[PDB]
């Protein structure tokens, strides 16, 4: 089968910049009948994909002109004169001159933008919970940019790593922010038995450590 | 207007096998070839076969030929894809597209997709969740504004619908993806709001798993 290569893997750039990505094909995409079926697609966050071009450089109706594609044989590009907002999302080239059909493996555009330090919330476990038998104690590190973070908890001064569940939201749309979720679980009567829990980050925004903890006590 | 709707999302014991339906309407079904789409993972692509509905013509992938059997209900303007003896590889997200080439004009009319099935290939057992309100004490971002949340857990399998306020609420909400853990998912969701909403106007969550009936609604109280 054909095989389809996009590079770059990634590209962050700032509204109203150019960009452009390359597809190379492993075979030529030129078809007997002269035409060359090459085609572009955007899946935007939590949609389906949508095509943006075929015949190499045909728009398809309802595609603003900033988006220009061509090349021809085995190598092809899709440029973005001017980036913006409802750009981001994921790239693909797709072949349809070889049986059967494939695609390039996605590029990814993110949207750059100014540095932006988490907004940290740190939630203890709920009575319902702790009723249960079990203790999660949550922590929200909300609205920061670059994606690059890294998190750990600490019970009285010592790192736990067990029980730990991270979770990332894609790139915001309304604002290029990342926001992260890390959930960490005990059980109730370990959690009964300290007293400080921590949520630590470290992040581009700051030389020292980003913290938001909480005693657990009685009364 | 051109739609395809899709089924909604499977769990399938392995060894067994699907039936996926997508049902089109807004233009004349006979008269185009419905493609259907595979994607595993995130990005990963794949294009599965392909049906002329007019005539019940049908292509497939080599990869895909026993796996996949297409078949049309012109009556009904409905194409369905049939999934046999699943495997590991066969949980995905599959979308169905009315792709637009025209051979005969040798170009392209617009291409409409339908939503996406999920199909999740597991033995493991169907599990409510729980849901928990989370009422800051320190996450409470001092005043100006504070921030709520909700932590849905011990569910399987996917989705999980999770709202705020019914609706109302969708500015200021972080619904972060579910993670899968000893074959159960947890998913959290955050709510900012202005100190003077909350607690003199009442926040509530609201969850529904599909997969057991479950549906709750939780409201966070200080
Ligand atoms: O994704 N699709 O439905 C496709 C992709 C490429 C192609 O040539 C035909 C159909
Ligand atoms: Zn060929
Ligand atoms: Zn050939
Ligand atoms: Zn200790
Ligand atoms: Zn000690
Ligand atoms: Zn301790
Ligand atoms: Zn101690
Ligand atoms: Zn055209």
């Amino acid at each position: 089968d054909i095989v389809m290569t996009q590079s770059p893997l990634t590209l962050s750039v700032t509204i109203g910049q150019p960009a452009s990505i390359s597809c190379k094909s492993s075979q030529s995409l030129l078809y007997s009948n002269g035409k060359t079926y090459l085609n572009w697609l955007l899946q935007r966050p939590g949609q389906s994909p949508k095509r943006l071009i075929h015949l190499v450089s045909k728009l398809d109706s309802g595609v603003p002109d900033r988006i220009t594609g061509s090349g021809s044989g085995t190598d092809f590009t899709l440029k973005i004169s001017r980036v913006e907002a409802a750009d981001l999302g994921v790239y693909y080239c797709v072949q349809g001159t070889h049986f059967p059909y494939t695609f390039g493996g996605g590029t990814k555009l993110e949207i750059l933008r100014a540095d932006a330090a988490p907004t940290v919330s740190i939630f203890p476990p709920s009575s319902e919970q702790l009723t249960s038998g079990g203790a999660s104690v949550v922590c929200f590190l909300n609205n920061f940019y670059p994606k690059d973070i890294n998190v750990k908890w600490k019970i009285d001064g010592s790192e736990r790593q067990n029980g730990v569940l991270n979770s990332w939201t894609d790139q915001d749309s309304k604002d290029s922010t990342y926001s992260m979720s890390s959930t960490l679980t005990l059980t109730k009567d370990e959690y009964e038995r300290h007293n400080s829990y921590t949520c630590e980050a470290t992040h581009k925004t700051s030389t020292s450590p980003i913290v938001k903890s909480f005693n657990r006590n009685e009364c | 207007e051109m739609q395809l709707q899709q089924s909604g999302a499977e769990l399938l014991r392995p060894g067994t096998s699907v039936k996926l339906s997508c049902k089109t309407s807004g233009y004349i079904f006979t008269s185009y070839w419905i493609h259907w789409v595979k994607q595993r993972s995130g990005q990963g692509l794949e294009w599965i076969a392909r049906i002329y509905p007019g005539t019940g013509s049908t292509y497939y992938n080599e990869k895909f030929k026993g796996k996949a059997t297409l078949t049309a209900d012109k009556s009904s303007s409905t194409a369905y894809m049939q999934l046999s003896t699943l495997k590991s590889e066969d949980s995905a997200v599959y979308f169905c597209t009315r792709w637009g080439f025209i051979p005969v004009r040798e170009d392209y009319v617009m291409d409409y997709w339908g939503q996406g099935t999920l199909v999740t290939v597991s033995s493991a057992k169907t599990t409510a969740p729980s849901v928990y309100p989370l009422a800051p004490v320190c996450g409470d971002t001092t005043g100006s504004s504070v921030t709520l949340g909700c932590l849905v857990k011990g569910y399987f399998p996917e989705p999980v619908t999770l709202t705020w306020n019914s609706g109302s609420l969708s500015s200021g909400v972080h619904t972060f993806p579910a993670v899968l853990q000893s074959d159960l998912y947890t998913l959290s969701s955050s709510v900012t709001v202005t100190s003077s909403t909350w607690p003199s106007q009442s926040i509530t969550c609201n969850v529904a798993h599909p997969a057991s009936s479950t549906k709750v609604d939780k409201k966070i109280e200080p």
